[PDB]
């Protein structure tokens, strides 16, 4: 169970595990829905689609094998499982159908259907979805004008003028040789190791990828679409978080676990927990928690998140979570931080040895693409066994002393004051 | 203030020794006679005082049998107060008949609270 | 115009430093 | 670990934690200092209080003249 | 170099408010004397300190 890479053209990651039985050969692109800019939004959704619709429809006809795919920023990720003994016909569709050749597929019915799908999935999700609808807000909010604040999905207004001619020049801006992995999670070993290696197995347009100019920044705005015909409300919160391959990843992961997750529904949640739980079952001040700590290349999120049935205390909800926050650099219990390193190495545990071979395969290509080698989650559990108060105060007080603050929540939101005691309360305090 | 937790234990070291048992259990009926209660109708489980909030929470476990007696006593005690008379030696409460049916809806509610109290401040163990 | 579109904000932004010396 | 965890407890009243107080010890102190400075400040020096006001700073207090 | 140095030196609220307490009283006393400094130099031969010499003989 070990993780092999190189570089022979394309770099080819295999992470071996004979406990599962699906095997799952894949391809991940390290430019996704950041590297483009907002004029051209859903470009990667349009070729997203076409693959979910034609190719599956073809590869089951064809042979036994599903497919998948994501999006998040900047990966393309896209995914082929397959039984353990069939992936050299994986292999060969995947080169038969998806780097070359583009033009079969994209047929002008083909990509009309596709356009048409895409425009009422996008549309239903602006109508009926609420949680990820803040969470995009939020993001284009706290990066406005850079290339990281147009959503994953995009616009109708941008995806009405996408015909062929824009997404071909994205694929041969994006699909190169310099910054594609061939994963290979599952239980396949060395097959992987030579058969990606081939006469032409190597991606059109060899060169490099097209760097965008500005980098990223932070600056905090409301995006908020106030709106009291929906029942209940929304909101989030978010300070700058930590970017990938930074010595401070795992130690906001850990302030993103002292408060954890919470469901006011449930016997055994409302019950367990920390002093702001204790504070808020007086009352039904909330209804959902939901602590995160986002991060990409470019920059990081540390989020939060609720949805709360009350529209009348709202404020008190607020007001309570920044007094946590604020104390969160003054004085922690060991007990506190003991039984945070025990809830995230479950949590870690967890994601990372799901039973399910995509979501180990599209992690695998996250980490070789951006830190370049695998962490092991042993050296993970070594590094985070070391994580003192002394860490988490330094960090707390470098990430969360006055620092600006991104809110962007949809629903019935005029209890929210506005900006003033949402900030400026955050350090309040006598330190 | 003061919890039934340490009532329970003060009474149940009295009660269980012979000597001082027999030296305290005869001043206490006594007093309890004397006291006054007895006869304008009270029963002990409803003299306590019942605003504090564990309290509220054993009124709130109660079973509709006693929380409508405890209603008709308390009102009638109301009224007779009010009137200055006492009640007639008929239907006040038998030295047989106060029994604290009370009692055991504070004590595990006192024992949950606190004990979970303490709970938070709990160490790294070891 | 879409709602994530946000309008130019560069006519008052301070492009420049952005840092904790604005906030001190 | 195997098999009870075998937790132990912390002196406290109730809410308040005797880490709290630690953790407050040093920002008390320092508070109270800054609140005694401030005590200074609103006092500007009375008649039997130039006793002590005088010494206290010899580079920017010498306004003894007439 | 209005670096991260004093954002830290200015993190904690109490110290804020004992460094704004000791400024208050220094520019009181600065201030104060300055003020009557440019009032007496600005009359010279109005004010009573230099009569009292003029007249001592
Ligand atoms: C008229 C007043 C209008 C201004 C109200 C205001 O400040 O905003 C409300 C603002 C909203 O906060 P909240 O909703 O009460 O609680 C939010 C946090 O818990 C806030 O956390 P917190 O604990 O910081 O809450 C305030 C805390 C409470 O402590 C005190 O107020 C100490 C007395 O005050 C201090 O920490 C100030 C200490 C320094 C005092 C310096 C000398 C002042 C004279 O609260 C204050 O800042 C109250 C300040 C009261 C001090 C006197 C104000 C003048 C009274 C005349
Ligand atoms: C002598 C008089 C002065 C005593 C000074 C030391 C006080 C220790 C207890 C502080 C309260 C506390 O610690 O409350 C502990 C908990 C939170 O703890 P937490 O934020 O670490 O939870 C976050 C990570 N676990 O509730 C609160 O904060 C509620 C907010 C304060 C409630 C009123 C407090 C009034 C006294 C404030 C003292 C300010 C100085
Ligand atoms: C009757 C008269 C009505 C007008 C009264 C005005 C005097 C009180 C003002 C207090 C404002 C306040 O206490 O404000 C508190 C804000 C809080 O910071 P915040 O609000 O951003 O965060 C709020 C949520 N965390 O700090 C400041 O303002 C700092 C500046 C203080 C300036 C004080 C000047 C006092 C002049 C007195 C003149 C004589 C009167």
């Amino acid at each position: 169970a070990e993780v092999t890479q190189l570089s022979n053209g394309i770099v080819v990651a295999t992470e071996h595990n004979p406990s599962a039985h699906t095997a799952s050969v894949g391809v991940v692109f390290g430019s996704g829905a950041a590297n483009e800019n907002p004029y051209n939004n859903g470009v990667s959704n349009l070729w997203k689609n076409i693959f979910l619709s034609k190719e599956n429809s073809a590869v089951a006809a064809k042979e036994g094998l599903a497919l998948s795919s994501n999006i998040s920023r900047d990966f393309q990720s896209y995914i082929v499982s397959s039984l353990p003994g069939s992936t050299d016909k994986s292999l060969d569709f995947l080169n038969q159908s998806f780097i070359q050749q583009k033009a079969n597929l994209l047929s002008s019915s083909n990509f009309e259907a596709t356009k048409k799908s895409v425009l009422k999935q996008v549309q239903d999700f602006e109508e009926n979805d609420h949680p990820n609808r803040v969470l995009e807000h939020l993001h284009s909010t706290a990066f406005q004008n850079t290339p990281l604040s147009l959503p994953t999905r995009g616009t109708l207004e941008s995806l009405e003028n996408l015909v062929v001619a824009d997404l071909e020049s994205f694929a041969n801006n994006h699909f190169l040789n310099s910054n594609a992995v061939v994963v290979g999670t599952g239980n396949i070993k060395h097959e992987d190791l030579v058969n990606s290696i081939e006469s032409k197995n190597l991606s059109l347009q060899t060169g490099t990828k097209p760097v965008l100019k500005k980098k990223a920044a932070f600056l905090g705005s409301e995006v908020r679409l106030r709106d009291d015909t929906l029942p209940k409300a929304w909101i989030s919160l978010a300070v700058e978080g930590e970017p990938v391959n930074s010595p401070n990843y795992f130690v906001a992961k850990l302030a993103a676990q002292i408060f954890g997750s919470y469901n006011a529904f449930e016997p055994a949640s409302r019950l367990q927990g920390i002093k702001l739980l204790d504070n808020i079952q007086e009352y039904q001040l909330c209804d959902n928690f939901n602590h995160f700590s986002l991060s990409y290349k470019d920059s990081g999120l540390w989020g939060f998140s609720t949805a709360t049935r009350n529209v009348t205390m709202i404020d008190d909800l607020i007001h309570f979570t920044l007094k946590q926050w604020n104390r969160l650099t003054i004085s922690v219990t060991d007990t506190e931080v003991e039984r945070a390193k025990s809830l995230l190495k479950l949590q870690l545990g967890q994601l990372y040895e799901s039973g399910n071979p995509v979501n180990d395969a599209n992690l695998l290509g996250a980490e070789v693409l951006i830190k370049g080698s695998k962490l092991s989650l042993g050296e993970a559990f070594k590094k985070i066994d070391a994580i003192t108060v002394k860490d988490v105060k330094a960090w707390a007080g470098k990430r969360l002393w006055d620092q600006d603050i991104a809110i962007a929540g949809t629903g019935q939101i005029e209890g929210l004051l506005d900006y003033m005691r949402i900030r400026s309360d955050m350090s309040m305090m006598r330190w | 203030p003061q919890s039934f937790t340490s009532i329970a234990r003060i009474g149940d070291y009295i009660l269980k020794s012979p000597v001082l048992s027999k030296l305290c259990v005869p001043v206490a009926n006594q007093f309890i006679n004397l006291a006054g209660y007895k006869k304008l109708g009270l029963k002990f489980d409803d003299l306590i005082a019942e605003e504090n909030p564990i309290m509220q929470t054993a009124l709130r476990r109660l079973p509709e049998d006693e929380s409508y007696a405890r209603a008709y006593r308390i009102i009638r005690a109301h009224q007779t107060e009010l009137t200055h008379h006492l009640l007639p030696r008929n239907e006040w409460i038998k030295a047989q008949e106060d029994v604290p049916y009370l009692l055991p809806y504070i004590l595990e509610a006192e024992a949950a609270a606190k004990e979970k109290d303490e709970l938070d401040n709990i160490e790294v163990s070891k | 115009k879409s709602t994530y579109r946000t309008p130019n904000f560069d006519d008052v932004l301070k492009e420049n430093n952005d840092a904790d010396k604005g906030r001190s | 670990y195997t098999s009870h965890l075998s937790s132990k407890t912390g002196l406290h009243f109730g809410r308040l934690s005797l880490r709290s107080l630690t953790a407050y010890a040093p920002n008390l102190m320092l508070w109270g200092g800054a609140s005694m400075l401030g005590l200074f400040v609103f006092t500007e020096g009375w008649p039997k209080f130039q006793d002590t006001l005088y010494k206290k700073i010899p580079l920017l207090g010498p306004t003894l003249e007439d | 170099s209005f670096s991260s140095l004093y954002k830290t030196f200015f993190k904690r609220n109490a110290v804020f408010v004992g460094t704004i307490f000791a400024g208050a009283f220094v520019f009181q006393t600065v201030f104060d004397t300055a003020i009557t400094s440019w009032y007496e130099n600005h009359n010279k031969g109005k004010l009573w300190k230099d009569v009292k010499a003029r007249i001592a003989a």
